[PDB]
RNA sequence: GAGGCCACAAUAACUAGUGGCAUA
DNA sequence: GTATGCCACTAGTTATTGTGGCC
């Protein structure tokens, strides 16, 4: 006796009362044949007028989307699935598929009446044969959570007597692993089959059991290693939007074991609204990226399982334009898994910051898969990290990492001054734009009497404040004081960006490395502060 | 023993909060703790037909590194708030904030004896997760009043007054306040005979060091200079102009007048008499108690924190922005560790003064906070928190507070 | 009776709060 | 003139499409 699990409908809802559409004669003859056998085995029972519910007859015999919508929620199982790199190496592995899974769990008695369904009559002159389920139906929302729960109770006694044997439940399958030599493993497998059989659960016998490797969730699981099923990424002379979507899916799937995969350039090609049939021209830096990906995927790879008595090491490399790859291993050149990290894209972020978020993502993934955080090896000097994080408003914390000298390193290209530079020319910068016409001006005025204004087309307030800083840098000497009222423009400069999507900010970073001393100061707009006032009158002339 | 009926507000569903993933060392500690709690009847395993869930963590608590279990009942507490505040609300003693010394004691085990209403137990569901999702997840629910639920002291409150009522006749100038699983004992007695007086209470109930007036708001102090430069004036003007949202009497008009025309930043600027006077009233506004701020009991408290650098943090407690009920400085290891002790300091001080915990605004990325906050947590409550940027002028302003 | 369900990713949309600015 | 947009930081949500699965 497997005990039933009490199941209720959602508050306020009654059961399904859907109409059964007429079917072909060749279809009704098959249904009454399936159903009479299910009645003889006790899985369904003929019902009659006392039952007011119905669900249309349909993998699945019956289509329960209406019932499923009205069924209570379950705090449901197999939220996530194991990742292979978190499994331990085994000597012997078996997979048992439980044949009569749902047919072996009785459905809560007072819930049975909601699973009613009708095989219709041929000419619909007659009413049809009506049934309901006595067991978990295929396709009912509760069957997976209730079967899993039953299987967990059935496996408790066997798990207890056999501590050394690992059993993972996955849908209808048991994955059974052990360090026993194959013969003594098979003795245990058959003991497990007998245990399951007491509750009516049937499994393949030794002759019918599959041999490693096991195909599971797109992986190929060996006793000592794992790989993905082999990626095939096509070769086309014209790429459609749907095709590019397909490639990014394969490439992102591949990036968990193939190191150094990069998708950022094929992703840019999917921006904007575009029909799925539109042939999209590959930009050549996307073509270049698609090329190095075809290279990576020609070599063969595998990952190894996890030895819980070694440390995990995670190593990160910069791949340029906000892209990062990483590798997890415990023994050198024997990866458990790899992955990638990609920035927001539109925004320009400091490289120390991008690296810290790669670490953050990897740390979270690593607690999920192995239950412990890794030791990091990062292309950043311990004092480059220190000067950046002690000068930044935000808190962070990487518990243990160390410098590894694999270029491109991350470094701070420039260092701004804390105090104004004596004898250097003071620039007051400002910009202005009108939203309607998208016209703007940017300029400066100088304590030494100099001034400039430039007019810009298709621009914004934010761009003109950066243009104005662009000009002050362009037209000053190796030492300069600059004064702005844009905390935006100023924050971009202090949070030294990596090379980004904006050519304006890249020019500015370039100008700032070439400088020898630069002090930047913020003043509030519209306060009568000299300098700022003079440049504001200049720049706002054609604009306000 | 008979259970108080409990109920969610009649439009509400139960907690369905996702469990943040745990380390292996804490999953093992939770499994051990929970089999012992189940063996004593406190929790029960539940089936899949229970759809609710509430996160669970493990913290090192009671100064000893024997693991403790912390259930994060924040969502449930919000969903039962009329029950534990309107109907069975503990009152907060305004006198507690004035005692010279206040110690805090864990009254957590007292809830274990009291049963919990049948129809409410499903809402206390939690889930011990498993590494790499390799096993389905061990589900329990409470049979006794849970620590961390705010309705626990609300229900046990009538029993709690009878344990302490004999004590109150003895020492009638001692004040006791209960906030969740904690007892705050207020005394004006010398520190030597404070500990003897707080032990005898501890011994008394088993048979069944804060200094609040040391806390005090420091005033802002401005630069004092023999010579002022264009740059010094510009930095000061930008700060005082921002700070006028806090002190409306602050003025920068006479300081801005000194910055006539396009000056080099290093030029020296003599403070005229009008400037010296404006600066001198500005100082006096800032050295005086801030005024016009008063606590509104129908409003959430908010606590904001700024990373000041070099192991220094500034914080403000308020209800409406710029109307600070309190400000202060927390001093000294890593950012997350320091930030966790600041949050706990600010929360108990907030419990003592108002009987409420503030909603925190933390200057950290959420995912980093969610990875590490239990590494140093010692408290039985968990405040509400959200994650924010820190504008530069905020950091620059509260950096000017005087030190003890 | 026009497929749903899980993880991950990309895209789009709705964004909201803080901040300084930019036009009215 | 409060009302907006402009984007840096912080936090999201509902839809589509794709990869890998399942029913
Ligand atoms: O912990 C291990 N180690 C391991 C190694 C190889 C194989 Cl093929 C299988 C396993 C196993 C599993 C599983 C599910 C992911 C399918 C097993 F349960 F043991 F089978 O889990
Ligand atoms: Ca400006
Ligand atoms: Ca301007």
């Amino acid at each position: 006796p497997i005990e039933t699990v009490p199941v209720k409908l959602k508050p306020g809802m009654d059961g399904p009362k859907v109409k059964q559409w007429p079917l072909t004669e060749e279809k009704i003859k098959a249904l009454v044949e399936i159903c009479t056998e299910m009645e003889k085995e006790g899985k369904i029972s003929k019902i009659g007028p006392e039952n007011p519910y119905n669900t249309p007859v349909f993998r699945k015999l019956v289509d329960f989307r209406e019932l499923n919508k009205k069924t209570q929620d379950f705090w449901e199982v197999q939220l996530g699935i194991p990742h292979p790199a978190g499994l331990k190496k085994k000597k012997s592995v078996t997979v048992l598929d439980v044949g009569d899974a749902y047919f072996s769990v009785p459905l809560d008695e007072d819930f049975r009446k909601y699973t009613a369904f009708t095989i219709p009559s041929i000419n619909n002159e007659t009413p049809g044969i009506r049934y309901q389920y006595n067991v978990l139906p295929q396709g009912w929302k509760g069957s997976p959570a209730i079967f899993q729960s039953s299987m967990t109770k059935i496996l408790e006694p066997f798990r207890k007597q056999n501590p050394d044997i690992v059993i993972y439940q996955y849908m209808d399958d048991l994955y059974v692993g052990s360090d026993l030599e194959i013969g003594q493993h098979r003795t245990k497998i058959e003991e497990l089959r007998q245990h399951l059989l007491r509750w009516g659960l049937t499994t393949p016998d030794k002759k019918h059991q599959k041999e490693p490797p096991f195909l599971w969730m797109g992986y190929e699981l060996h006793p000592d290693k794992w790989t993905v099923q082999p990626i095939v990424l096509p070769e086309k002379d014209s790429w459609t939007v749907n095709d590019i979507q397909k490639l990014v899916g394969k490439l992102n799937w591949a990036s968990q074991i193939y190191p150094g995969i990069k998708v950022r350039q094929l992703c840019k090609l999917l921006r904007g609204t575009k029909a799925l049939t539109e042939v999209i021209p590959l930009t050549e830096e996307a073509e270049l990226e698609l090329a190095e990906n075809r290279e990576i995927l020609k070599e063969p790879v595998h990952g190894v399982y996890y030895d819980p008595s070694k440390d995990l090491i995670a190593e990160i490399q910069k791949q340029g334009q906000g892209q990062w790859t990483y590798q997890i291993y415990q023994e050198p050149f024997k990866n458990l898994k790899t992955g990638k990290y990609a920035r927001m894209r539109g925004a320009h972020t400091n490289d120390v910051k991008q690296l810290t978020e790669a670490v953050q993502k990897i740390t979270t993934e690593s607690i999920v898969i192995w239950g412990k955080t890794p030791k990091f090896k990062l292309p950043i000097q311990k004092e480059t990290w220190e000067t950046w994080w002690t000068e930044y408003w935000q808190a962070t914390w990487v518990p243990e990492w160390e410098f590894v000298n694999t270029p491109p390193l991350v470094k701070l290209w420039y260092q701004l001054e804390k105090e104004p530079i004596v004898g250097a020319e003071t620039f007051y910068v400002d910009g202005a734009a009108s939203r309607e016409t998208k016209l703007g001006k940017a300029g400066y005025v100088t304590n030494k009497g100099r001034q400039k204004v430039v007019t810009l087309t298709d621009t914004t307030n934010q761009k003109t404040e950066l243009q104005a800083i662009h000009l002050a840098l362009q037209d000053s000497g190796l030492e300069v004081n600059i004064v702005t009222d844009s905390q935006y423009a100023l924050g971009i400069i202090q949070a030294q960006p990596d090379q980004s999507e904006s050519e304006l900010v890249n020019q500015i970073i370039e100008q700032l490395i070439k400088k020898e001393k630069v002090y930047l100061a913020w003043v509030p707009a519209h306060k009568g502060i000299g300098g700022n006032e003079q440049v504001d009158k200049l720049v706002s002339a054609g604009i306000r | 023993i008979e259970t108080v009926p409990v109920k969610l507000k009649p439009g509400m569903d139960g907690p369905k909060v996702k469990q943040w993933p745990l380390t292996e060392e804490k999953i093992k500690a939770l499994v051990e703790i929970c089999t012992e709690m189940e063996k004593e009847g406190k929790i029960s395993k539940i089936g899949p037909e229970n759809p609710y869930n509430t996160p669970v963590f493990a913290i090192k608590k009671k100064d000893g590194t024997k693991w403790r279990k912390l259930v994060d009942f924040r969502e449930l507490n919000k969903k039962t708030q009329d029950f534990w505040e309107v109907q069975l609300g503990i009152p907060h003693p305004a006198g507690l904030k004035k005692k010279k010394s206040v110690t805090v004691l864990d009254v957590g085990d007292a809830y274990f004896s009291v049963p919990l209403d049948e129809d409410f137990r499903k809402y206390t569901a939690f889930t011990i997760p498993s590494i790499n999702n390799e096993t389905p997840g061990i589900r329990y629910q409470y049979n006794v009043l849970p620590q961390g639920w705010k309705g626990s002291p609300a229900i046990f409150q009538s029993s709690m007054t009878k344990i302490l009522e004999p004590f109150r006749k003895q020492n009638p100038d001692i004040v006791i306040y209960q906030y969740m699983d904690d007892l705050y004992v207020g005394s004006d007695l010398e520190i030597g005979q404070h500990r003897t007086k707080i032990e005898e209470l501890r011994q008394h109930l088993l048979r069944w060091e804060l200094h609040p007036d040391k806390w005090t708001v420091q005033p802002i102090v401005l630069p004092e200079k023999d010579s002022w430069t264009v740059n010094d004036i510009q930095k000061l003007v930008g700060k005082l102009n921002w700070a006028s949202q806090i002190y409306p009497g602050i003025k920068v008009r006479q300081l801005c007048k000194l910055l006539r025309g396009t000056k080099a930043l290093t030029e020296v600027i003599p403070l005229t008499e009008e400037a010296e006077l404006e600066l001198a009233e500005n100082r006096e506004i800032l050295k005086e108690p801030v005024h016009g701020v008063y606590y509104d009991p129908s409003k959430d408290l908010i606590a904001e924190i700024q990373k000041q650098g070099q192991g220094q943090w500034t914080y403000q407690i308020y209800q409406e922005p710029f109307k600070n009920l309190k400000t202060g400085k927390y001093a000294r290891t890593n950012d997350v560790k320091q930030l966790t002790e600041a949050v706990q300091k600010i929360t108990t001080e907030s419990i003592v003064i108002w009987g409420k915990t503030p909603k925190f605004k933390l200057p950290i990325q959420k995912e980093t906070w969610e990875t590490w906050w239990t590494e140093y947590w010692q408290a039985t409550w968990v405040p509400e928190w959200e994650f924010v940027n820190t504008p530069p002028l905020v950091k620059l302003w509260y950096q000017l507070e005087k030190e003890p």
